[PDB]
RNA sequence: GCUAAACCUAGCCCCAAACCCACUCCACCUUACUACCAGACAACCUUAGCCAAACCAUUUACCCAAAUAAAGUAUAGGCGAUA
RNA sequence: GCUACCUAAGAACAGCUAAAAGAGCACACCCGUCUAUGUAGCAAAAUAGUGGGAAGAUUUAUAGGUAGAGGCGACAAACCUA
RNA sequence: CCUCCGCAUAAGCCUGCGUCAGAUUAAAACACUGAACUGACAAUUAACAGCCCAAUAUCUACAAUCAACCAACAAGUCAUUAUUACCCUCACUGUCAACCCAACACAGGCAUGCUCAUAAGGAAAGGUUAAAAAAAGUAAAAGGAACUCGGCAAAUCUUACCCC
């Protein structure tokens, strides 16, 4: 059927996805923080 | 007072004073219809009921029966001209009932 | 999607994260079984405010009044003006003891007391 | 009583209070420590008027009577809350010879960075606080390569404003 | 993955425990068995199968009384709760054992054999030759891990100078210590075997998810394979 | 979408807002007795009432929970209005009940009742709605009283009116020139049931005496702390109204009468509402149940509630004796008890 | 053998030390300095303790530091004890006689024309269905909330008949009591300890039921025992423990003997229900703590012959089948099984009704069974009005 | 004659030189930006491939000592592309 | 956060015939047989009618798990953010 | 005239048709002044709901289905006790709207409770004309599948056989 609305916002799926503690729980998290560190992104994380 | 460290209150310690408070309140008029013995406040985020109820009786000796508080949250939808969301603060609003009538 | 730039308040998540999240201001007291929150009198701050009725001291200043070099106040000047009279005074008179400073207004450690000065014991 | 939140009744609506002199650090450190607490909710109440004022005067579409009177309070208070300070700073130099009287420690984080940790007064020990365990203070050097970056960019911002810096002293002599 | 088995708890009790399904999943999340997930919500009885253990402070034979026999979800053979002394234990019920009887559970081996009713357990020495047993373990004192499902049994083949023979209902034999305990009689559910299904939503309620509808061709395992029986198991260390 | 009314309720000055909610004058005192009644049979037997029994029964179950009882954990200084003053209170209750069932045989064939629930649903007034796609048209404030006395006492027969239907007093229901929210009143949408305390099934419709025991919020000396001196009596006298008026129109209601056939007969109650130790006595009758705005232009008929000053039963009990003790509340408690239905 | 702690769940044994701590003469450098971990370095700590007492962290000490315990065992009954072998349980634990029927005296009082109820079939059936189906907003009325509502309805019914015998003013139901009583039972040493829905307490004492002649032709009575299964099976074993053996109640109390014990079984689950031989079990063995502390505060500490025996009254309900007990204690020396043993008449399985239809139950759009209470035995509350009327006539 | 058109200077680039940064108060590894509680787990590891060899299968420059020269020499290599 | 499968703890299923029921008619609800319209459309798969199921191998809210040399699959080379 | 709607809660969103001023301009698929807006001002007040609990041992066989007879299988959704410790109390947070996911003021998608046609909530026609072609219906003489690959569609209610 029709196939625009894959996104069903849930807070907590969100913080629990791509939240700061997920990025920091894993060294490739860190790296992702990191990387937008250095680019300069306003927002690091949901 | 506000944006200080609080002293870890431990079992049988001693009372945790305030002797020059940071908190500053406005006196507003209200928006609405109210009773006439309730008096609008805008106070700071940290301030509580217990906070101004004894800020109001031991700076102006005013008796106080009751407080309510509540968090307005102000607009975050003007855009800038570079189309950035410019916030308006969100702030704290207390209904204080006076005492002797 | 979401909104990542608005600061994450406490009016954003479910139910549960409201009343979780606060505002900033500090507990005064802890929950039981209940849910009963039970407040501590000690937890609470208790205004100090002085007597104001014999106070000749306005929040503003006459304009007559004459302009002074600064001087921030350093813990030389403080000592100077405090200890240094009297333990020349004692020192000329011959009994002051280097051993027990504590007379002059010093103290070897800041746990005896109310008021704390490194840890900063006290609020404001 | 709730009076004091507002001027004389005689000043409502006149345009024009005319006072001055905020209080000046050092007229505030020739005063006593009981005189500066008493001044402090003198200047505290005077405040908590001009803000009530300041409000009404936004809510009603008009200007405010005379706005430098909040200006002065506040950097009165100011000046009265660096006097205090001073003093305390003075007295925690001489008697435990430190400053900064909110102890913590220049750490390390998981980024790398060099930054200065404040302590949070708990009430068990570090080494069984189960929350505070979690936080690393602690590079992992997959992070090295990042901080040389970062140097780099540092480097390159730095660099950009020198040479803009030559480039406008060049322009201003080829004019003068 | 987070995964925590349920099988978390070190004391025993009779009350029926809360058991999380799994799904054919291992620790890491990922299908280990296929044709698993998603039945009937059952709790577990805690079967003690060491059925020789006296109770504190006693160290002889004791006596137990069979006050109940229930129906187990976990387990194709039913269970009898069984109290003795001042303590109750869930068992497996063999065959003929309802409530009201008597169930001796003896340690001591005899000069000679002793005559055992179908629901008690003795050391497989003092057992005559040929009696039908189950509930039999490697180890003396290991607890009971062969038969134990529904209808099933074995038989006591041979006595030697300080072990026993036994027939698995597989007909593979193995031999034991002498005094290894195991229980007299088959294991009660008998006519396991005639339960029909009736339906896939039936197999859906016991738990077992559809075969694949992938056809896989046979290979050389599908024929049929007549070997000679497995050489004799034998639990008994020798230096 | 309704308010939410509660009559135990730390709102300041809930009793006028009560007042207004409800079409309820107050008055000061009890009812004036019937003298209308010519009791020609004076001289009879007239078994008297046993004042050293009653003191001895009512100080009995003060003691058995106030001075002792084989407790458990301290008792702790919050819980006590519950673990001590409930059981004393539907104690002193059925032993009343129990004794005074012989001088009052409407007694016997009563109902008692130990925390039940009774619910009044009703319309009162109307509002423009302010905000929303609903904004600039006409909706009714509708409210529920969900309450749950400590005890209480329903009969078959209905009790006798205090004052007649049409009974004009010259002051006036007091009016808010305010919204009922910022009593504070809160709104909420859920199941509007009307019960006076069992279903309709019962044959015990009518009610006689309801008993309500004030919760640990609502302390004498927790109201003194928070500076309220004054708001002492509120609390007694906005349970009162919106617990007897509950009752009343749940009673009427039962009956078949609603906004639109307002009523043939008043109906009438009585409550003993009391801390531990002090204790307050009402009266109810209502008259009209006519409060919608279109059945209130020309309605002239007013609820009536009567009231008291809340007295001590006793006074600083200690050392397994009782120091002082009123007499004169515990008469007010029985003569509440021996009100009959009226019977020619 | 087979242990039931998977070590995938047990607690991780810390990683082994560094290899440091095993050169003597050698102090180790850890990140003990820096109050935080770092992956290179490894600290030991001392156990903490506090130099203050915080009562929500408050740790008890281990149990056999404990000032109250003991080195034998004491058998705790409570009112969540449900006894296997119930009744039998019971009479071996009290060292009691059983007795089918009903006590003569009360029925006796109950078979009297005047003594009954104004109209009493239909203020009965008026309090089942008002317990049943008409004491709350909702459809059907849980069993948590309609046992205790009937049984004190039931009482308030047999309260109403003060007037018809002025004696009934000496009495008072009291709730939230408790009962201790401790006895030795062939060196086993037992304790009751019971809290129950409410006790009838009256200003004097029940008379005594059985005569001196019964009393004194039990003594050839043997109780019954089951060997398998030791009597003290499914009592609370506590090491920890006091002997006080006191009732609720001290000198001064207006109201000291008690009359009657309601059990309520307040459970909408039934394996939360107890069974009916479970709850006589229950009800015997409460009535016999109750004149167990009755018999040690009047005739002291002491193990005799009960030469005034103490009589204790009970009744157990399921709030629709009730069970009837009257049980009387004439010993206090209770590990010899040979003497005279107490009594108990203990009338089992009285339904106040059958069923209860809350809604109509309609088969093909009509009627066939009304709503109320199906099946009424008057005989039930006649029973429960003579165990009432015991005590005044 | 409308739409439009036009404009210098923000800044940037490549070099040279020089080794460069970071706590006012408060908050921030839990759902980051959260005043306040009892299991203390923890990182260290040979790139691969595209592509070239006119396919591809061994192989195919790329690594951190100022230059230059020896020298694209000696050597290596499906002795061939190339190294 | 779609979807495939699973785990934990929830919810829904009128009325009639009730044979007892992975029974029948039939709502809500799930699906999508056939036709017509639409085809830069309301819609990157919809609308109207008509249909299959609708107490079960059912539908469904919430949180969690399995991931690409893989996962999951009542094998359609299905699905794993159009 | 329509209503297959609506009112709440959850989730989501985050001030998004409240007042005043500008309306000369600007988005209104046109306009008045307000859903496709600019600035200022103002509001959501806890009882509802979140935010819980001192240990150490020990206890916990008897489903639910009006739970009563009867009847089962797929075998189930709810409980303590013993001892020690503990006498301070009502804080904090959500509370608005015409609203969310679909690039849209999108005929799509969206959990639960409540009345199941309403006391909620709404408007298919900018004006005119009465061509063709096209779409959706309604009615149709006589005939009644002769249509067509096929009774597709529509209208009526329908018998028998075969393959898988
Ligand atoms: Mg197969
Ligand atoms: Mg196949
Ligand atoms: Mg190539
Ligand atoms: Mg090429
Ligand atoms: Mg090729
Ligand atoms: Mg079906
Ligand atoms: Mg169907
Ligand atoms: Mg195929
Ligand atoms: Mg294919
Ligand atoms: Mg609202
Ligand atoms: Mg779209
Ligand atoms: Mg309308
Ligand atoms: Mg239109
Ligand atoms: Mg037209
Ligand atoms: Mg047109
Ligand atoms: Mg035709
Ligand atoms: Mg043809
Ligand atoms: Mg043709
Ligand atoms: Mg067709």
């Amino acid at each position: 059927k029709a196939r625009g609305n894959e996104y069903q916002p849930s807070n907590i799926k969100r913080k629990n996805k791509h939240g700061w503690v997920r990025r920091l729980s894993t060294p490739a998290g860190v790296q992702v923080i990191l990387r937008r560190m250095l680019k300069g992104r306003k927002s690091l994380s949901h | 007072a506000r944006n200080v460290v609080y002293p870890l209150y431990r079992l049988g310690g001693p009372q945790l004073r305030v002797f020059r408070t940071n908190f500053f309140i406005q006196l507003v008029r209200p928006g609405v219809a109210q009773p006439e013995d309730t008096v609008q406040f805008r106070i700071p985020m940290e301030m509580t009921r217990v906070d101004l109820r004894n800020y109001l009786e031991g700076i102006y000796n005013v008796p106080v029966a009751a407080v309510r508080t509540r968090v307005q949250h102000g607009s975050n939808k003007r855009r800038d001209h570079r189309n950035v969301r410019i916030k308006k603060p969100d702030y704290k609003v207390a209904y204080v009932q006076l005492a002797h009538g | 999607g979401a909104d990542r730039m608005s600061k994450w308040t406490s009016k954003r998540g479910p139910r549960s994260f409201r009343g979780r999240k606060g505002r900033g201001a500090k507990g005064i007291g802890f929950l039981t079984s209940g849910w009963r929150f039970v407040q501590i009198k000690e937890m609470v701050p208790e205004f100090v405010v002085p007597d104001l009725t014999g106070f000749k001291l306005k929040p503003y200043v006459s304009y007559l009044a004459p302009e002074s070099e600064e001087t921030p106040l350093t813990a030389a000047q403080l000592f100077s003006e405090a200890v240094a009279p009297a333990i020349e005074k004692d020192f000329k008179d011959g009994t002051f003891d280097p051993d027990n400073l504590e007379k002059y207004g010093f103290e070897p450690t800041q746990e005896g007391k109310l008021f704390q000065l490194y840890p900063r014991n006290f609020l404001r | 009583g709730l009076e004091e939140f507002f001027d004389d009744p005689k000043n409502w609506g006149q345009e024009k209070v005319k006072s001055g002199a905020a209080w000046t650090c050092q007229q505030l450190r020739n005063k006593s420590n009981e005189d500066l607490h008493k001044l402090w909710y003198v200047l505290l109440k005077e405040r908590n008027m001009l803000l009530t004022l300041e409000q009404e005067a936004k809510r009603q579409r008009l200007p405010m009577p005379s706005p430098e009177r909040l200006d002065k309070v506040v950097d009165s208070m100011d000046a009265l809350d660096k006097v205090v300070q001073e003093r305390e700073d003075a007295l925690r130099l001489l008697q435990t010879g430190q400053e900064r009287a909110r102890p913590g420690a220049w750490r390390r984080d998981i980024f790398g960075r060099i930054i200065w940790h404040k302590f949070k007064q708990w009430v068990i020990p570090w080494h069984l606080n189960k929350r505070y365990n979690r936080k690393r203070f602690f590079a992992l050097p997959y992070v090295d390569h990042f901080l040389r970056l970062e140097r780099e960019k540092r480097a390159r911002i730095k660099a950009r404003k020198e040479n803009l810096e030559r480039k406008k002293a060049k322009i201003l002599l080829k004019k003068f | 993955a987070n995964f925590v088995s349920w099988k978390s708890r070190t004391k025993y009790t009779i009350t029926p425990v809360k058991m999380r399904k799994s799904g054919g999943r291992d620790h890491t999340g990922r299908i280990r068995v296929h044709g698993i997930g998603g039945g009937h919500k059952q709790r577990y009885r805690m079967i003690d199968f060491l059925r020789f253990r006296p109770e504190e402070t006693k160290s002889g034979p004791f006596e137990e009384k069979v006050i109940q026999v229930r129906y187990d979800p976990c387990r194709s053979a039913d269970i009898a709760l069984v109290a003795g002394g001042s303590r109750k234990r869930w068992i497996i019920a063999t065959e003929n054992m309802q409530a009201g009887d008597t169930i001796l559970n003896s340690n001591h081996i005899g000069r000679m054999a002793v005559a055992a009713r179908e629901g008690d357990a003795h050391p497989l020495g003092a057992l005559p030759v040929g009696t039908l047993i189950n509930n039999v373990e490697s180890e003396p004192g290991r607890g009971a891990q062969y038969i134990r499902a529904a209808g099933t049994c074995g038989v006591l083949l041979r006595k030697v100078n300080g072990t026993a023979i036994i027939q698995l209902p597989s007909k593979r034999q193995m031999q034991v210590l002498e005094t290894c305990v195991a229980t007299v009689g088959r294991v009660s559910n008998v006519d396991h075997n005639k339960r029909v299904i009736g339906k896939a939503g039936r197999n859906r309620w016991l738990g077992k998810r559809p075969n694949s509808g992938r056809w896989h061709r046979k290979g050389g395992w599908a024929g049929r394979k007549i070997r000679p029986l497995p050489p004799m198991k034998s639990y008994v260390k020798l230096p | 979408m309704k308010y939410m009314v509660y009559p135990q309720t730390f709102a300041l000055n809930a009793d006028r807002w009560y007042q207004y909610f409800t079409k309820t004058v107050f008055l000061s005192g009890l009812p004036p007795p019937p003298a209308e009644p010519e009791p020609e049979p004076e001289p009879e037997p007239e078994p008297a009432l046993d004042l050293a029994a009653l003191r001895a029964v009512a100080c009995d179950c003060l003691l058995q929970e106030h001075f002792y009882l084989r407790r458990r954990r301290r008792v702790h200084r919050y819980e006590e209005s519950e673990v001590i003053s409930l059981p004393f209170l539907d104690q002193l209750v059925s032993t009343l009940v129990g004794l005074l069932s012989p001088h009052n045989p409407a007694l016997a064939a009563a109902a008692l009742d130990y925390r039940c629930p009774v619910h009044f649903y009703w319309v009162r007034g109307e509002e423009i709605i302010p905000r929303g796609h609903r904004r600039g048209r006409i909706d009714d404030l509708r409210y529920q009283i969900d309450d749950k006395p400590n005890n209480q006492i329903r009969i078959s027969k209905q009790l006798a009116e205090f004052v007649p239907l049409d009974y004009s007093v010259p002051i006036e229901i007091p009016t808010i020139k305010c919204k009922p929210d910022k009593l504070p009143l809160f709104k909420r949408q859920y199941e509007n049931h009307i019960f006076v305390g069992s279903k309709t099934a019962d044959p015990c419709c009518y009610g006689h005496t309801q008993f309500h025991l004030l919760p640990d919020k609502l302390r004498r000396e927790r109201l003194l702390r928070q500076n309220c001196a004054d708001q002492i009596e509120v609390v007694f006298r906005a349970n009162a109204i919106a617990s007897l008026f509950a009752w009343t129109g749940a009673q009427a209601m039962y009956q078949g009468f609603w906004s639109e056939a307002d009523v043939t007969r008043p109906f009438v109650s009585q409550a003993v509402i009391t801390d531990g130790k002090y204790f307050s006595f009402f009266c109810y009758q209502l008259n009209t149940l006519a409060l919608t705005t279109q059945a209130d232009q020309n309605n002239p008929r007013k609820n009536i509630c009567w009231g008291t000053q809340s007295k001590p039963l006793y006074e600083t009990i200690e050392d397994n004796d009782v120091k002082g003790f009123n007499d004169d509340v515990l008469l007010q408690i029985v003569h509440f008890l021996l009100n009959r239905p009226k019977e020619e | 053998a087979y242990e039931w702690g998977v070590r995938s769940t047990r607690k991780s044994e810390p990683p082994p030390l560094d290899r440091v701590y095993e050169i003597p003469g050698l102090e180790p450098i850890t990140f003990a300095g820096k109050m935080h971990f770092v992956p290179w370095l490894r600290p030991i700590f001392p156990p903490w303790d506090r130099g203050y007492k915080d009562p929500r962290f408050y740790r008890s000490p281990p149990l056999h530091e404990h000032p109250l315990y003991k080195d034998q065992a004491c058998y705790i009954f409570h009112h969540r004890c449900r006894l296997l072998e119930g009744v039998k349980q019971a009479l071996w634990l009290t060292k009691t006689k059983l007795i089918e029927g009903l006590p003569e005296k009360v029925l006796s009082l109950v078979d009297d024309p005047r003594n009954h109820i104004e109209n009493q079939d239909e203020c009965v059936l008026n309090v089942i269905s008002h317990a049943r189906l008409w004491q709350t907003t909702e459809e059907i009325p849980k069993r948590e909330t309609y046992c205790p509502v009937i049984v004190d309805n039931l009482i308030q019914l047999c309260k109403s008949q003060i007037l018809k015998h002025p004696s009934l003013a000496r009495r008072i139901c009291v709730q939230n009591s408790t009962f201790s009583a401790t006895w030795n039972r062939e060196s086993l040493l037992l304790q009751v300890r019971g809290s129950g829905g409410a006790r009838l307490s009256t200003k004097d004492p029940l008379p005594t039921i059985a005569s001196r002649e019964e009393i004194e032709a039990t003594k050839n009575h043997v109780l019954e025992t089951f060997y398998p299964i030791s009597p003290i099976i499914d009592l609370h074993e506590c090491n920890i423990y006091d002997v006080k053996n006191d009732t609720g109640f001290q000198e001064g109390y207006p109201y000291p003997y008690p009359h009657t014990l309601y059990l309520l079984d307040k459970a909408n689950l039934r394996p939360h229900r107890l069974q009916p031989d479970q709850l006589r079990a229950k009800m015997i063995l409460f009535a016999f703590g109750s004149a167990l502390a009755q018999a040690r505060l009047l005739y002291g500490n002491d193990a005799k012959v009960l030469e005034q025996p103490v009589v204790v009254q009970s009744v157990g309900t399921d709030g629709r089948v009730f069970h009837f007990l009257v049980f009387q204690l004439n010993t206090t020396d209770l590990d010899c099984n040979e003497g005279v043993k107490n009594l108990a008449w203990v009338d089992s399985d009285q339904l106040l009704y059958q069923h209860f239809w809350c809604l109509p139950v309609i088969k093909k759009r009509v009627v066939v069974e009304p709503v109320g209470p199906v099946g009424f035995k008057p005989e039930t509350f006649r029973k429960f009005l003579a165990l009432y009327l015991h005590g005044a006539a």
